[PDB]
């Protein structure tokens, strides 16, 4: 079998719909264990100033316990069956689901079901939740990838709902009242923005069957004026540079602005990011990786680590890199990184964009290993394409762009365009905006 | 949709010893790796050290390819080439698409049976053992486990996995030769492999693995001492560990210890959950109010060690150590209910099956039961040796803990953290 | 006899009058550098010396007593293997910087 | 449906370093001539009948 | 590969009990190292 | 917390075709280095002439 015909075997992902709207997918293989999931469209996003950090605190009492299983009830369940509840909330999505063995689906829809709509949201345990949070917030204030990532998000989305953390400011932490949070519940929490997904060793007729049983009562409707819909976000040619001499190594993340998941240059710009692709001290091959970036920060020893993303929302994104590095190695490395953008977008080689191609097919699959992360990407890619693209498509994608289209492509992009940039540390050496915004061209 | 098969694993053992195992799963990418039994226990008091630095030499120069050609070629089919060890195993891995397991194993083949060790390179890429060993160690974790360890053995399985200080630098291409000539041999190897056709897998271990060697340079068995180690440190936090020898891998009796370590608790199931249904969580969390706990186990080929690891605050260190070992002491009187050692097999048998879902999963289970017991056991067969545990073995499996001479390691300001003798 | 001729130019070229070797006396570029770097430590000190015992003679407008010649029959190679690998080294990385 | 004035110049003369340099060039030629000519004709116009070019006539071949 | 690790490690977190949760050892400890991958510990 | 961190509002320096939070500045952009660079053309005619 060729990796052609590989592609072309993998089941194809079953998609239903509810009568109130809510979306069933599934991807069946022979697993004796599964995940099931529920992936809304809720996140910061979708939160104004006044109750900013809402969703992140609803993440905080989901599993807190429900009308039905109160306390720590539904919480020994989930742990008798030796099954895991997890939880994760972005600036777009937020998702719940559990791992379980394949022949306990039945309970595990019925928890979620029961999480979705019943939480409790006891005002002692909400009280509780609002400590646990702010000494969360302390902890994130000393991880300074975090804090650069946030940083970049407020100045780049800058006055707008994107510019928001996930969690929210501490004075609306230490606000937020079960008002609040039952309003953003009742908003964001409807059928017609929820996809149930799940992926593993079950038949899609079954999950639909118990998401008939256990989520129809889910609201479909809401009305005409409470159905949140999103604004574009103006994206900020800016920069925002929070000075710590205290702190021993500097963070910075640089970015340029992204078409957004459902543009076809999403592709091409992997490829892009792969040929320049990440790095860390620990990595074997030194000063024989093939990234120009790579090995010249190895010989060099330029920095500590260095990344490349594409952070993609709605109808715009965050196309660039972050590295980390000594203070007296920031203007080089921001030199050779936006050198190699420049000889992307003028003069990539046909050998070098087909490394990048293999970089991603190999990325691609070898992501979607595991019940849990094909479940991800049928509740995440429902949400956000509508559909689950199959990887014969995205080979199809990816065998089309040629050096031809990444220098286009990254042109388009990259070339003369307004970066955002954040810097976070011993940053006196991070260059000024004008010459970052010149050695865009 | 219907899945494409589930077809089986199919097993083959050369005239050599050397075992091969593969399974199609019809899948895009492929997953091949050669497991040896060449971890650090395998170190003497005189070589310490050099299976790290063997672990980080995987791409220096062979006799096949250079350097430069090992990086550049499996970097141009965006595969990938991993070396993972355990105080037991080596795992070379490879990752790459299925057209391209050619190109893979030809490296794969070099970096294990044609390393160069040149002097000049070997020198140079000393410096990383130091820039290694620090990452690692950023976790008190690792501190605290290789500590254990060290508490526990006179010998073998007290190796660190780490270079000790004195020896970076010192590691010559001599002791290197001499470690993968001695421990790099046929009856002590297996190839296993996922996402590729077992015909070609065994062709390619039949022309190019055909070595000899037998069963190598084995080790001296690991004698359990029991002991302690403290390490002051300041931190806010105390991290410890208290363990006695438990049961060797493969043994009925380390069926038990299992299956005791999900009776008292051994990691979470719910993001930011109480841990309702783990007994010392439960235990330490009634006399206490910022602490972790868990059941702690190893099993190895001759020896395993069982107990529990916290994580408190120092002043806290006492009241947490000894609520969790008077938890375990109640399970050793017999205090243990049906519903608990039910409970606790559904999560380690959940908790089983899922370990084995991803490729690296399979590809380490695979691997370690090809060296451990040389065949293959099923996850239906595990599932009943574990549904065969019976409660008085549970039971029998703590009170050999209590009364155990017991190994200790502790690290941060460890003011109020007790000793052994004070348990 | 190319080889007589040979001799004769050995002597007539006259490092080994010096106390040096044919190696001694290679042009060093980065080729060379890199190959000297890769001496174990015996003939990287032996080396050393000869040059530094060479220039010192040189310095002196003098030359050894002749018993202490190098004897063109006795001049080996000591740098040839490493060299040679190192240029093999380049190469290679050349060849794939083409592709 | 199209871009402005500036959007226009910008896609088509300057986004690229050679063509930008070309428009500068050729620009520079073509503003040369016009700028000459016109400065030429606001100074005699400016001191029409005293230059020599314009009583040249009563004495001239 | 092109899959960076999950964490990357710079050489030269908590607070809470739900963020200490899972922290505690439950296993002997793997070292990986990678030729493109950042290197790791488990357990 | 970082997180309250906000950048400041700049809207009395901002250029009026990105004063709009809710849309898209790549619109304007090609138009507003179309006009810096025409500046910087004709400048540089000017000193070669
Ligand atoms: C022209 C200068 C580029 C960098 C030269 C390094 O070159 C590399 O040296 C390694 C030993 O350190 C060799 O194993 C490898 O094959 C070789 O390509
Ligand atoms: C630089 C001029 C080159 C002439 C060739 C020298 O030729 C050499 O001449 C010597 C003196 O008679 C002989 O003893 C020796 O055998 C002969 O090979």
């Amino acid at each position: 079998a060729t990796y052609a015909q590989a592609l072309q075997s993998v089941p194809e992902t079953q998609v239903s719909q509810l009568d109130n709207g809510l979306r069933v997918a599934s991807e069946q293989s022979s697993q004796p264990t599964c995940t099931v999931g529920v992936w809304i469209d809720a996140g910061s996003r979708y939160e104004s100033e006044k109750n900013n950090g809402a969703g992140y605190f609803v993440e905080h009492l989901a599993f807190k316990g429900t009308k039905n299983r109160p306390g720590n009830a539904l919480e020994k369940e989930v742990e008798s069956m030796g099954a895991h509840l997890n939880a994760y909330s972005t600036r777009e999505h937020t998702a719940y689901y559990i791992k379980a063995l394949s022949k306990d689906l039945p309970k595990a829809v019925e928890l979620l079901a029961d999480i979705v709509q019943n939480c409790s949201l006891e005002d002692s345990q909400i009280e509780k939740e609002r400590d646990v949070i702010l000494q969360e917030l302390q902890e994130n204030d000393t991880s300074m990838r975090d804090v650069v990532f946030n940083y970049l998000h407020a100045t780049a989305f800058q006055g707008t709902p994107l510019a928001q953390s996930v969690e929210g400011p501490s004075e609306n932490v230490r606000k937020l009242s079960r008002a609040d949070l039952t309003e953003y519940l009742s908003r964001h929490y409807k059928a017609p923005r929820m996809v149930l997904a799940a992926a593993g060793g079950l038949e899609h007729r079954q999950l639909l069957d118990l998401a008939q049983k256990h989520f129809s009562g889910l609201s479909g409707t809401y009305d005409e004026d409470a159905v949140p819909t999103l604004s574009p976000c103006r994206f900020t040619g800016s920069q925002i540079c929070h000075r710590e001499d205290g702190l021993p190594l500097a963070h910075v993340a640089i970015a340029v602005e992204g078409p957004g998941w459902a543009h076809p240059d999403n592709v091409a710009l992997q490829v892009a990011n792969a040929i320049i692709g990440h790095y860390d001290c620990t990595y074997g091959g030194g000063a024989h990786l093939s990234s120009p970036l790579a090995s010249i920060a190895a010989t060099n020893k330029l920095c500590q680590s260095f990344q490349t993303f594409n952070i993609c929302y709605a109808d715009t994104g965050l196309l660039g890199a972050h590295f980390v590095c000594d203070h007296m190695s920031i203007d080089d490395m921001m030199f050779v990184l936006q050198g190699q953008w420049m000889r992307l977008c003028t003069s990539a080689t046909e050998s070098e964009v087909l490394r990048g191609k293999n970089l991603l097919r190999n990325a691609l699959v070898s992501h979607l290993d595991g019940t849990t992360p094909v479940c991800e990407d049928i509740g995440r890619s429902l949400l956000t394409y509508g559909r689950r693209i199959p990887l014969a498509e995205w080979e199809s994608r990816i065998a089309e762009v040629d050096a031809r289209v990444v220098r286009e492509v990254c042109s388009k992009y990259f070339y003369d365009q307004c970066p955002a940039v954040a810097g976070f540390g011993p940053i006196e050496q991070l260059p000024d905006y004008n010459r970052i915004r010149s050695g865009m061209f | 949709e219907v899945p494409p098969h589930p077809q089986d694993l199919e097993f083959t053992r050369l005239p050599n010893g050397l075992v091969i195992a593969s399974l199609e799963n019809y899948a895009p990418a492929s997953r091949i790796g050669l497991f040896i039994k060449a971890g650090s226990r395998y170190e003497n008091s005189n070589n310490l050290g050099t299976s790290h630095l063997l672990r980080l030499a995987s791409s220096l120069t062979t006799k096949g390819a250079s350097s430069f050609k090992i990086t550049r070629g499996i970097e141009a089919v965006g595969g990938k080439l991993s070396v993972t060890s355990t105080r037991e195993n080596m795992a070379y891995t490879v990752e790459c698409l299925r057209d391209d397991v050619d190109i893979l194993m030809e490296f794969l083949l070099n970096v294990t049976t044609a390393p160069e060790f040149r002097r000049w390179e070997v020198a140079a890429l000393q410096p990383q053992l130091r820039i290694d060993k620090a990452v690692a160690l950023q976790n008190p974790q690792a501190h605290v486990i290789e500590n254990l360890h060290a508490a526990a053995y006179r010998n073998a399985l007290a190796n660190s996995l780490y270079c000790p200080d004195y020896r970076i630098g010192k590691v010559t291409p001599v002791e290197l030769h001499d470690y993968v000539q001695n421990h790099f041999t046929s009856a002590r190897m297996a190839l296993i492999g996922l996402g590729v056709s077992h015909p070609v897998l065994k062709q390619v271990a039949e022309q190019f693995l055909n070595i000899r060697g037998g069963l190598g340079l084995s080790g001296a068995k690991a004698k359990y001492h029991g002991g302690e180690i403290r390490e002051q440190n300041g931190d806010s936090l105390v991290h410890a560990a208290l363990v006695a020898e438990s049961a060797a891998i493969g043994s009925a009796e380390a069926n038990a210890f299992s299956v005791l370590q999900h009776v008292l608790g051994a990691g979470p199931h719910v993001k930011r959950g109480s841990n309702a249904t783990s007994s010392l969580y439960q235990a330490v969390a009634k006399g206490v109010h910022p602490f972790d706990v868990s059941a702690f186990n190893a099993s190895y080929s001759d020896s395993g060690l069982f107990g529990f690891y916290t994580i408190s605050q120092a002043a806290s260190a006492g009241d947490v150590i000894k609520a969790a070992y008077n938890q375990v002491k109640t399970i050793a009187q017999g205090n243990l209910s049906n519903p608990d050692v039910q409970a606790a097999k559904n999560k380690l048998k959940a908790g089983y099956l899922m370990s084995v879902e991803s490729s690296e999963g399979f590809l380490d289970e695979v691997g370690s039961q090809a060296l451990a017991a040389g065949s293959y056991t099923p996850p239906s067969t595990v599932l009943q040796q574990i549904d065969a545990v019976a409660d008085a073995d549970v039971i029998n499996a703590a009170k050999k803990f209590v009364s155990g001479r017991k190994s200790m390691a502790a690290s941060g300001n460890l003011g109020h953290t007790p000793f052994i003798d004070e348990l | 006899w190319l080889e007589g001729i040979r001799k004769w130019y050995y002597n007539a070229a006259g490092f080994n009058k010096l106390g040096l070797m044919r190696d001694d006396t290679i042009h060093e570029n980065d080729d060379v550098k890199e190959a000297i770097r890769r001496l174990p430590e015996n003939l990287y000190d032996d080396r050393v010396f000869r040059i530094k015992r060479a220039l010192d003679l040189s310095m002196r407008q003098q030359i050894l007593p002749k018993e202490q010649w190098t004897k063109y029959e006795e001049d080996k190679s000591y740098l040839e293997p490493y060299l040679k690998e190192v240029i093999r080294e380049r190469k290679e990385r050349e060849e794939w910087a083409k592709k | 449906v199209a871009p402005t004035l500036t959007a226009r110049l910008y896609s088509l003369l300057f986004r690229r370093t050679s063509t930008f340099a070309l428009t500068i060039v050729v620009g520079a030629l073509f503003f040369e001539r016009a700028f000459d000519q016109g400065a030429d004709a606001i100074y005699e116009h400016i001191n029409e009948g005293k230059l020599w070019k314009h009583i040249k006539h009563k004495y001239e071949k | 590969a092109a899959v960076p690790a999950t964490s990357e490690s710079p050489v030269l977190s908590v607070l809470c009990r739900e963020s200490l949760r899972g922290q505690a050892a439950g296993r002997p400890l793997v070292a990986s190292v990678s030729l493109n991958v950042p290197a790791s510990v488990r357990y | 917390s970082h997180t309250d961190i906000k950048v400041p509002d700049f809207s009395d320096y901002r250029r009026p075709e990105v004063l709009d939070s809710t849309k898209s500045s790549k619109e304007s952009s090609e138009a507003r280095k179309g006009f810096s660079y025409l500046v910087t053309a004709t400048t540089t005619v000017g000193v070669a002439y």
